[PDB]
């Protein structure tokens, strides 16, 4: 929903 | 016909598989099965090889057959399982991971897996709880301990820190050296206190994953334009991101494409994802030379071809080892020079990359051996936002005199000053400046909306709305897709945040706080009295375990304050409300970083040695506020303490935010976008000037 820089 | 050639032939490909001749072991594995068709280990060994070489299509169909011919090989179970998961099909390879345990209960390797797709899907006390079993199960499993690490580091679980971090680096160290592929992974590898050249090692050693999965293409070098004669005298910038949508990236780079000079450049963004149907993705497309969906064609070769054929120049990776990358496209190499910006924070360790770009405060050249690319610097920060664009409603703010603070009670809205003039006794506070509505009737029915929680009020015919309740007025205007068209009103009394308190926050995910950042603030918090800090459930499982540690550090419950986690407009908000922001020194603030500092919150920041740690630091050397950034952790607290005890100097520092955020190169997506076209074309002249890749440092 709140997107985030991931992996 | 016969199990013992067949046997050899496999123990001939296990060989050749081992001094990575990848080439030449498929071809004996798949003799070893002309022999031998019903031979498991054969199908199990093929299959991983492929797995490998990224033809999952065929590995699976290999693993299946392993599984008929063995059907208690629980081993296979666990590898079928990794193969569905990169094909997406998460549902299908948790039932194969559940069905190895049920098969044998004592095999380590489908829990750890089963563990992380619990975490992929953000279930990290299920996680844990999976890895900690495989552990019991195989107390020496790298993939597991460092999995479990990064959960544990996640919800703030520092159990035996200290101990925990020297044996990472144990373990990294042991693989790197027996050249194995290390557990920690490179997007990680900033938070650990890792030997350095390890971090650029462990980056390297995820390139080589791609080269396995070109390879198998036989692709030859592609031929590089030499001139900008058949692009008509423009280069040609090739973006290639997985994040054109609602992504953070997105929200820092979006106005860029637009913004090029297209007389000398024509822009071409490469989405690696599809239309996910947000404003963010709307704009690239419309505002992109050429916009092209990689997303539908889903071969990498085809997708490389299609690259070079556009006849591109500098092709940037906006992604490094982000999710959805697909950085096969650079090992391919279509382009001449390849260059990293903006969407990673750190090195590539990749040879396929030419340059990193970056800055003078971030990456200084006495660390140059940090990262395997040649240092390019942008003249000020690398860094970049999207804010005055996104939020210009809070260019200006007005407040609310509830008894002079400016940050209490706040107003922002497109249509500030015309409600303003509506008014009768609105006082004028000189910084721009500051308008102050006095404690009348007015007043009074904007606070009564706040206390009861409604949603919105009318007054003198402007629409006043309730900061907690936007995605219910405008949800578009929730997200940072459209500027809201109401007044807004944000108060401290809104996150039970004290009236008359000093406000330190931290507003980014919790995975960034250790235990000395943690001790830092609380030193903060005992020598300025009556003060708060501010965090936010990122996640929520990960407060009662910074409660706890606050605790054992001799701060009661309520000098802590958290909040849920808000859409992205109320989030840049509510910085509003802050006094000062304390910026986490293991790895900085980014797009966190420049939200804050949008609010016009003096934020301060202890810049560390790896990249991700210095951001922070470079944002502010360019906003041009050097008496924020700290030399070391008695410096940190000093400065910080300084901002909470003398009311006078914080509101010079707070006023210095407000007004350099506009009047500074931080936020100007234009000059930012010259200044980039610039340091492209130095890197495009000494290209054609037949020369390879050198550092670009002005
Ligand atoms: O790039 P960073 O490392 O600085 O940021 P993250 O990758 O940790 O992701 C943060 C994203 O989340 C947004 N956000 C923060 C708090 C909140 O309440 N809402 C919210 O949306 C940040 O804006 C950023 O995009």
């Amino acid at each position: 929903v709140t997107p985030v820089s991931t992996a | 016909s016969c199990p013992t050639h067949a046997d050899s032939l496999n123990n001939l490909a296990n060989i050749k598989r081992e001094q990575g001749n990848i080439e030449e072991a498929v071809r004996l594995y798949r003799k070893a099965l002309e022999v031998f068709p019903e031979f498991a280990a054969a199908h199990s060994n093929l299959a991983s090889v492929l797995q490998q070489q990224g033809k999952l299509q065929e590995a699976l169909m290999h693993y299946k057959e392993a599984i008929r011919i063995s059907p208690t090989f629980a081993d296979a179970y666990s590898n079928m399982g990794n193969t569905l998961k990169e094909m997406q099909d998460v549902q299908g390879a948790l039932q194969c991971y559940t069905r190895a345990i049920q098969i044998n209960p004592a095999f380590a390797d489908a829990h750890s897996n089963l563990a992380s797709i619990h975490k992929d899907s953000g279930n990290i006390p299920e996680a844990i709880a999976s890895y900690r079993t495989a552990l019991k199960l195989k107390p020496d499993f790298p993939d597991a301990y460092c999995n479990l690490a990064h959960c544990l580091q996640i919800v703030c679980d520092w159990t035996d820190y200290d101990e925990r971090m020297k044996k990472l680096v144990s373990i990294v160290a042991d693989q790197l050296e027996k050249n194995r592929l290390p557990s920690v992974h490179p997007h990680h590898s900033m938070l650990y206190p890792l030997s350095h050249g390890f971090r650029k090692a462990i980056a390297e050693r995820h390139g080589n994953l791609c080269l396995d999965k070109i390879n198998v293409l036989h692709k030859p070098p592609y031929e590089h334009p030499k001139d900008l004669k058949l692009s008509d005298g423009r280069l040609r910038v090739g973006y290639v991101s997985s994040d054109f949508g609602n992504h953070p990236t997105s929200h820092l780079m979006q106005s860029i494409p637009g913004m090029h000079n297209p007389d000398k450049f024509e822009v071409f963004c490469y989405a690696l994802s599809p239309d996910d149907g947000t404003n963010f993705r709307v704009k690239v497309m419309a505002e992109a030379n050429h916009f092209i969906d990689l997303s539908q064609i889903p071969c990498n070769g085809k997708a490389a071809d299609r690259i070079h054929q556009d006849g591109i120049h500098i092709l940037v990776n906006m992604n490094g080892y982000t999710k959805g990358a697909r950085n096969e496209l650079f090992a391919l190499r279509p382009a001449p020079i390849q260059a990293m910006w903006l969407g990673y924070p750190g090195t590539s360790g990749a040879l396929f990359m030419d340059y990193i770009i970056t800055d003078q405060e971030t990456s200084p050249a006495e660390v140059a051996e940090q990262y395997s690319e040649k240092l390019a610097y942008m003249p000020h920060t690398f860094f970049i936002g999207d804010h005055a664009n996104m939020f210009p409603h809070l260019k200006k703010k007005a407040v609310i005199d509830f008894k002079i603070y400016d940050n209490r009670i706040v107003l922002n809205g497109i249509d500030l000053k015309a409600f303003l003039d509506s008014l009768p006794d609105v006082k004028i506070v000189k910084m721009l400046n500051m308008p102050v509505i006095p404690m009348n009737t007015i007043a009074e029915a904007v606070i009564e909306m706040i206390n009861r929680g409604q949603i919105q009020i009318t007054i003198n015919g402007f629409s006043i709305s309730n900061g907690l309740a936007t995605t219910q007025i405008n949800n578009k205007a929730a997200t940072g897709e459209e500027v809201p068209r109401t007044i807004i009103v944000t108060t401290r009394s809104q996150y039970g945040l004290p009236e008359d308190a000093i406000v330190y926050c931290n507003f980014n995910q919790l995975y960034k706080i250790d235990p000395s950042t943690l001790q830092m603030w609380a030193n903060i918090l005992k020598r300025v009295p009556n003060s708060v800090l501010w965090l936010l459930r990122f996640p929520a499982v990960g407060e009662p375990n910074i409660q706890q540690y606050a605790q054992n550090m001799g701060l009661p419950q309520n000098r802590i304050i958290f909040s849920p986690v808000a859409p992205k407009e109320e989030h840049v908000r509510r910085g509003q409300l802050a006094d000062v922001c304390l910026d986490t020194p293991l790895c900085n603030g980014h797009t966190t970083g420049m939200d804050v500092l949008w609010a016009g919150t003096p934020m301060v920041t202890m810049p560390g040695e790896t990249l991700a740690s210095r951001v922070a630091a470079s944002q502010l050397t360019c906003l041009g506020c050097l008496e924020l950034i700290a030399k070391n952790r008695q410096e940190y607290e000093d400065i910080a303490v300084k901002l909470g005890t003398d009311l006078e100097y914080l509101k010079k520092v707070r006023g210095k935010v407000w007004k350099q955020r506009i009047s500074s190169p931080l936020f100007n997506t234009k000059q930012y976008t010259m200044e980039l076209e610039r340091l492209y074309l130095q890197m495009w002249e000494h290209y054609a000037a037949g020369n390879k890749p050198d550092h670009m440092i002005k």
